[PDB]
C-alpha cells in the first residue's frame, strides 16, 4: 500500500536529511433496482472508507496501483459501468490517504511531512462531502445520475492526486528533488486552476 | 445489531471498556466485534477502527500506571509521566465531548439524512484526525519506552521534530513542559 | 480538580477548540454543542463534489 | 475493613462496561471518605494546632469537592449530565483527590507531628514537583 511506499519513503528522507541537516534537531520518534441503488450506496460508503462492501468488495492492491473492486455480475450493466467510474476516486482516495498518513511522519521530514498532511487535510474535506452525500442518501436526496455527477469532481481530484503520488513514488522525489517534482506538477496542472 | 449498540460500544472502547457486541481481542490487542452474523464488514473494520484508539487509551493507561507508582523515576520521570497523563486527560475530555456529541445524536432520534446527522462514516471522519493524534502518541511512548531522565529529554528533543504541525506543537508543548 | 480552561495556550486552545484535534471544520468551547457538519452544498448534483481548500486566512 | 481504602458493593446486574466505569470512580469516593475521616478525626483539639490547620484545610478543599459534586447533581437533575462528561469532569478531581489522600495517608503512616510534620510536608511538596497543580 501506499501507506508502506511512504513510510519507507519517511526512514529514507529521516537518513538523508539527517546527514544535509546539519542542525541537531532529531526528527521525532434478483435485487430490485432501488435495493440495488441502496446496496451500492452502502458499499461505495464503505469503499470511500476502504471497506469492501456486501455486494461491491474491494480487489487486493497490486503494487502502487489504485485499489480495485470485484463488482457482483448481477448489476445491472449501465449501473455496473457507472460502479466502475466512479470506483476509481475511492481508490485513489484510499492509495492517497495512506500515502499521507504514511509520509506525514517526522522521519519523511517537514517538506514530505507537510506534503502528506495537505493530501489529508485535502481527503478530510473530501471525507466531508461524501458524508454530505452518505446523508443525502439516507435522506433520499442522492440519485445514482446525482451520485455520478456528484463524483464526477471528486473522480478527477481524486485521479489527479492518484497520478501525483504514482509520479512522486516512481521519482522517488525527496526534498530538493520533491521541491522540483513539485515545481514540474504545478506546471503540469497548468490547465487544471483547482 | 442496531446501530446504537454499536456506537455504545466504541464509545466504551475509547475509555477500554468492552462494549454489547464488541470485546476486546487479545490476540489482536483491539476491541472484537462479536461474531453474531448481522454485523457488516464496512462496520467491522469501522469497529477495528475504533478498537485501534481503545488499543491506544489501554497502552497510555498502562503506561501511566506503571510510571505512576515508580518512584525511581525521578523528578524528571514524574514530569514526563505528568506530561502523559495531561494529553491523556485532553483525549479523555475529547472522548467525553465525542461521547455528548453522540448522546445528543441518540437523544435527537431522527436518522436526519441532514449532511449534520451523526454518522457511524461522520463519526470515523471526525475521529480520523484524532486517531491520527492518538497513533502520533502511542509510536512516541514507544519510540521513549524505558527512557527516563536526561534519556527521556533527549527522545523529547527529538520528537519536537515532528512533520505534523498538530503534532508538532502538541509535541513542543509538552517538549517545554517537561523541560520546566 | 478540572481539566484547565485552555485559554492560554495557542496549542492548548486549538486542542481544547479541536477537542484534542477530533474537530475538523469546527471550533467550540462550548461542551454541550451538537456536533454537525457543513451542509452538502447544492451544485454537488450539478457541480460535483470539489475538494474543499482550507482559505488561506 | 482496618486502614483501608472504603469498598462498594456494586449490583451485579450492570453493564460491564458501566461496572467497571463505575469501579473506577468509586476510588475517587473511596479516598473522599477516608479523607473525610482522617479529616473529621485529627480536626480534634487534641490533635495540636499544626494538625488542626491541615485538617481545616483538608476541611475546605473537601466544602469545594462537594460544591463541584452539587453542581454536577444539579446537572444530573437537569438531565445535562452524561456518564463521561461526570468521568471527564472527576479525572483532574480525581487525580487530585488520590494525591491528597496518598498524602494523608502517608502523613498518617508516619504520625508526622510539628517540625517533623513540616519535614513530612515539605518532602511531599518535592514528590509534587512534577504536578504543579
Amino acid at each position: 500500500s501506499t501507506l508502506q511506499q511512504s513510510l519507507e519513503l519517511k526512514r529514507k528522507m529521516l537518513r538523508d536529511k539527517q546527514n544535509k541537516k546539519n542542525s541537531g534537531q532529531h526528527l521525532p520518534i434478483t435485487l430490485p433496482l432501488a435495493s440495488q441503488e441502496s446496496a451500492v450506496v452502502e458499499d461505495l460508503l464503505y469503499v470511500l472508507v476502504g471497506v469492501d462492501g456486501r455486494y461491491v468488495s474491494a480487489q487486493p492492491l497490486a503494487g502502487r496501483q489504485s485499489r480495485t473492486f470485484l463488482v457482483d455480475p448481477n448489476l445491472d450493466l449501465s449501473i455496473r459501468e457507472l460502479v466502475h467510474r466512479i470506483l476509481p476516486v475511492a481508490a485513489s482516495y484510499s492509495a492517497v490517504t495512506r500515502f499521507i498518513e504514511e509520509k506525514s511522519s517526522f522521519e519523511y521530514g517537514q517538506v514530505n511531512h507537510a506534503l502528506a498532511a495537505a493530501m489529508r487535510t485535502l481527503v478530510k474535506e473530501h471525507l466531508i462531502l461524501v458524508s454530505q452525500l452518505e446523508q443525502l442518501h439516507r435522506q433520499g436526496l442522492l440519485s445514482l445520475q446525482k451520485l455520478w455527477f456528484y463524483i464526477q469532481p471528486a473522480m478527477r481530484t481524486m485521479d489527479i492526486l492518484a497520478s501525483l503520488a504514482t509520479s512522486v513514488d516512481k521519482g522517488e522525489c525527496l526534498g530538493g528533488s520533491t521541491l522540483s517534482l513539485l515545481h514540474d506538477r504545478s506546471f503540469s496542472y497548468t490547465g487544471d486552476s483547482q | 445489531i442496531t446501530e446504537a449498540a454499536l456506537v455504545r460500544d466504541i464509545l466504551y472502547v475509547f475509555q477500554g471498556i468492552d462494549g454489547k457486541n464488541i470485546k476486546m481481542n487479545n490476540t489482536e490487542n483491539c476491541y472484537k466485534v462479536e461474531g453474531k452474523a448481522n454485523l457488516s464488514r464496512s462496520l467491522r473494520d469501522t469497529a477495528v477502527r475504533l478498537s485501534e484508539l481503545g488499543w491506544l487509551h489501554n497502552k497510555i493507561r498502562r503506561y501511566t500506571d506503571q510510571r505512576s507508582l515508580d518512584r525511581s523515576f525521578g523528578l524528571v520521570g514524574q514530569s514526563f509521566c505528568a506530561a502523559l497523563h495531561q494529553e491523556l486527560r485532553e483525549y479523555y475530555r475529547l472522548l467525553s465531548v465525542l461521547h455528548s456529541q453522540l448522546q445528543l445524536e441518540d437523544d435527537q432520534g431522527v436518522n436526519l439524512g441532514l449532511e449534520s446527522s451523526l454518522t457511524l462514516r461522520r463519526l470515523l471522519v471526525w475521529t480520523y484526525d484524532p486517531k491520527i493524534r492518538l497513533k502520533t502518541l502511542a509510536a512516541l511512548v514507544d519510540h521513549c519506552q524505558g527512557r527516563k531522565g536526561g534519556e527521556l529529554a533527549s527522545a523529547v528533543h527529538a520528537y519536537t521534530k515532528t512533520g505534523d504541525p498538530y503534532m508538532r506543537s502538541l509535541v513542543q508543548h509538552i517538549l517545554s513542559l517537561v523541560s520546566h | 480538580f478540572s481539566f484547565g480552561d485552555p485559554c492560554g495556550d495557542r496549542f492548548e486552545r486549538d486542542t481544547r477548540v479541536s477537542l484534542f484535534g477530533a474537530l475538523v471544520h469546527s471550533r467550540t468551547y462550548d461542551m454541550d454543542v451538537r456536533l454537525g457538519l457543513p451542509p452538502v452544498p447544492d451544485n454537488a448534483d450539478l457541480s460535483g463534489l470539489a475538494i474543499k481548500v482550507p482559505p488561506s486566512v
